[PDB]
RNA sequence: GCCCCGGCGAGGCGCAGGCAGCCGUCGAACCGGGGAUGCCCGAAUGGGACCUCCCGCGGCUUGCCGCACUCCCAGUCGGGAGGGGGAACGCGGGGAAUUGAAACAUCUUAGUACCCGCAGGAAAAGAAAGCAAAAGCGAUGCCGUUAGUAGGGGCGACCGAAAGCGGCACAGGGCAAACUGAACCCCGGGCCGAAAGGUUCGGGGGAUGUGGUGUUGUAGGGCCCGCGGAGGAGCCCUGGGGGCGAAGCCGAAGUCCGCUGGAACGCGGCGCCGGAGAGGGUGAAAGCCCCGUAGGCGUAAGCCCCCGAGCUCCUGCGGUGUCCCUGAGUACCGUCGGUCGGAUAUCCGGCGGGAAGCUGGGAGGCAUCGGCUCCCAACCCUAAAUACGUCCCGAGACCGAUAGCGAACUAGUACCGUGAGGGAAAGCUGAAAAGCACCCCGGGAGGGGGGUGAAAAGAGCCUGAAACCAGGCGGCGAUAGGAGGGUGCG
């Protein structure tokens, strides 16, 4: 995109208001170091089949896959993290993709691949 | 027996359904933010224009 | 260089400003007519004034030659 | 139903699938006064699709 | 950039460009909702003849400005009404001082 | 919400945090381009409207097209134009009073408010019957000065220019007539072509003149003699290269080790990138976590440039002449009304008179006479420099929910008035709903024990002031006199 705008409410605006094929790339998830070399690739954007692990807040160290990614709310689900409700379920805890790293990733998709090709 | 026209009457008919009460299912799905809006209407207190 | 503060600064709390009695800061009575009002020639509120200092506002003398002939040397 | 299986055909099966779709939509709208509670909007836009598809292949 | 931040070592102004880099804060009030975030300190001043590349190699720095004699005016080399910054000289840059006388 | 072509690359189903389900990898959602459907009223138009609904004609085969008024071309067939809408900016007409003059009548307010008509993306103006004055300039429009000056004015209050000078931007063309006299234009069909546009039949115009010529100052043109015969600049795009021009692409470097904490973006230590230390987001103050940023990229249609491609309508120079022509209720005078700084010397209109017309005509601030200087009206077109912003873009010593637009939100909304018209209030849980499982009482709203959470912050939700109210604690409190305070001693 192109945010040359030295103005907050008009970076604010533009986040709360991006349209939807726009909403992946701002919820792009870093690489561990062994994909990176074998790839040639800093970041890539967030997918269902992937495996992460946490890297900031309470969930520390917990790996685990990716079970759903929500564009309107800017946030993941992700096996594993998860907290209990008073009568007893288990629900989980919604995470930024920005304080997770991507440690397996999950290529049964041409365009992901296109993707990596397009930018190492 | 009244005699009304047909137009009116449309007109009349839709001022008729508009007069409801908010559905619940809004005020769930919305957590309670949407409860009530500008068109309740009472045939004693407030009078539409014919 | 010498930058001094304005004096309604100074005046908040005043009641009046410098103006005097409540009652004289007013219209265009409180200067007794708009503008140069009153000078003579009709009316005489401020002829006293007038025949001070400025005479020879009220009148005409002389004539003034065209510009097209108006010669001025150098 | 989809355009493809849509453009295979002639224009009097389409018109026999459209009174046979409409005939579906009324009784469904008079059960649904009394299990895939989106029959009625996918009813209305197969119908859409069919009057579309006929439309241009009359035009040409 | 890198080169720069070598040199500046070398001549000894390092220490003032990391003081910059250090006194610079979150400013109080509401200028921060509309932008002016971050008032940013005043570092050193390189005087140049002509540029050839040092306006892109030193802009980076906290602080620093570069500009060249014939567009010099007393901003630059006296923030805030208050004089005495910290300045590099070029020859030449003192040379088309002699010029200007000014 | 239906279809197609491209892009993106896995989720999606408006504001909008639900129950059931469906669409999507045969490339969706979303973005760019293009199509289809598109009820009634409304200029509203087959004819009528006390209720945005009714009632008909034909002709073709229920299914279909056509049938308003005013006008042009026509012609008993048909082909065309107009009507309504638009914030501000634009052109042309009609035209007050409050107010100031310390009253008021000329004046001022004011060619203002408001009314009527007419256009566009800009409009209007525009190529000297001019400005000047012993020198000269050279179409129009805009900016700065000229200047509160010349001048107007109960010469009062007040009103009020231009030329010139310095700049921005530049550009000039065509009719009428004299001479010629059908050599001409348009519509349809038959052909050729990418096309510029040719050529044929059938019609409509035109001798009350279609086309050719020609467009200016003591001049220009025509005719008349003659020597010369570079209209060739434009247009069409089978071809062709380049460039602009997208949605869109790429884009560096720590989540390293200890403490605090619910959570590091904190403190201390150790490193790195930088043409990138603008801005924002992420569970606290982040150049190195993410978007981006500096800077490199590519691009279909659409558009510009030029090489080539096929094709067009009249043509110069020098001068002679007792030969012809060059705009009429017009120029000009008098009078009345309006208007202007325009004063005996501004422009507009009405009424009564009224020319010359190339051996001619006009202007030069009262009239007229004579000189000198400058020009040729009464017919037409014309870019750029300028004004505006109902829209979009960027920025800010602007406001920060009684502010700022009336409206931070289901706002010109609810609501009031027969009607013209008038017109509010209303923002914030938490990092995460984890939005209180379970037991006793109560008809119930609820109370009490227990739980979630770092914290109840419990939706009657950030903080949570004052006034006011209830209870608890302390001091006083039923023989007593001053605006509720001051000094001194208990």
């Amino acid at each position: 995109m192109k945010l040359d705008m030295k103005q907050p409410r008009k970076q604010r605006k533009f986040l709360y208001n991006a349209p939807l094929h726009l909403r992946g790339k701002i919820m792009s998830a870093p690489l561990s170091k062994e994909l990176r070399e074998k790839y040639g690739v800093r970041n890539l954007p967030i997918r269902v089949g992937d495996k992460v692990k946490v890297m900031r807040g309470d969930f520390k160290g917990v790996e685990g896959k990716v079970v759903e990614v929500d564009l309107r709310r800017y946030r993941i689900h992700v096996e594993g993290v998860t907290h209990k409700k008073t009568d007893g379920t288990e629900v989980f805890y919604p995470l930024h993709p920005s304080n997770v790293m991507i440690v397996e990733l999950n290529l049964e998709d041409e365009k992901r691949e296109k993707i990596i090709e397009r930018r190492a | 027996a009244r005699n009304k026209p047909f137009a009116k009457k449309l007109r009349l008919a839709k001022a008729a359904k508009q007069n409801r009460r908010v559905p619940v299912w809004v005020i769930v799905k919305t957590n309670r933010k949407v409860i009530t809006h500008p068109k309740r209407r009472h045939w004693r207190r407030t009078k539409l224009k014919e | 260089m010498i930058r001094r503060r304005k004096k309604v600064r100074k005046l908040r709390g005043s009641h009046t400003h410098g103006w005097g009695c409540k009652k004289k800061h007013r219209g265009g009575g409180s200067k007794g007519g708009r503008g140069m009002a009153g000078t003579g020639k009709r009316k005489d509120q401020k002829w006293t004034w007038t025949i001070k200092y400025a005479p020879d506002r009220l009148g005409k003398r002389g004539f003034h030659r065209p510009k097209a002939v108006q010669y001025i040397p150098k | 139903m989809k355009p493809s299986e849509i453009r295979e055909m002639s224009i009097e099966e389409i018109d026999k699938k459209i009174r046979e779709l409409r005939l579906e939509l009324a009784k469904e709208r008079g059960v649904l006064t009394m299990e895939n509670p989106m029959v009625i909007r996918n009813l209305r836009r197969d119908i859409a699709r069919l009057l579309t598809i006929k439309r241009e292949k009359l035009r040409e | 950039t890198a080169q720069t931040r070598e040199i500046f070592k070398k001549l000894g102004v390092w220490d003032d460009i990391e003081r910059a880099k250090k006194n610079t804060k979150i400013r109080a009030g509401k200028g921060k909702m509309r932008g002016r975030r971050y008032k940013k300190a005043k570092g050193p001043l390189i005087v140049v003849a002509k540029n050839e590349g040092i306006v892109q190699g030193a802009r980076n720095h906290p602080g620093v400005d570069v500009v060249t004699v014939d567009n010099l005016g007393v901003e630059y080399l006296a923030p805030g009404t208050h004089p005495g910054r910290l300045t590099i000289w070029t020859k030449g840059a003192i040379e088309r001082l002699r010029e200007i006388y000014g």
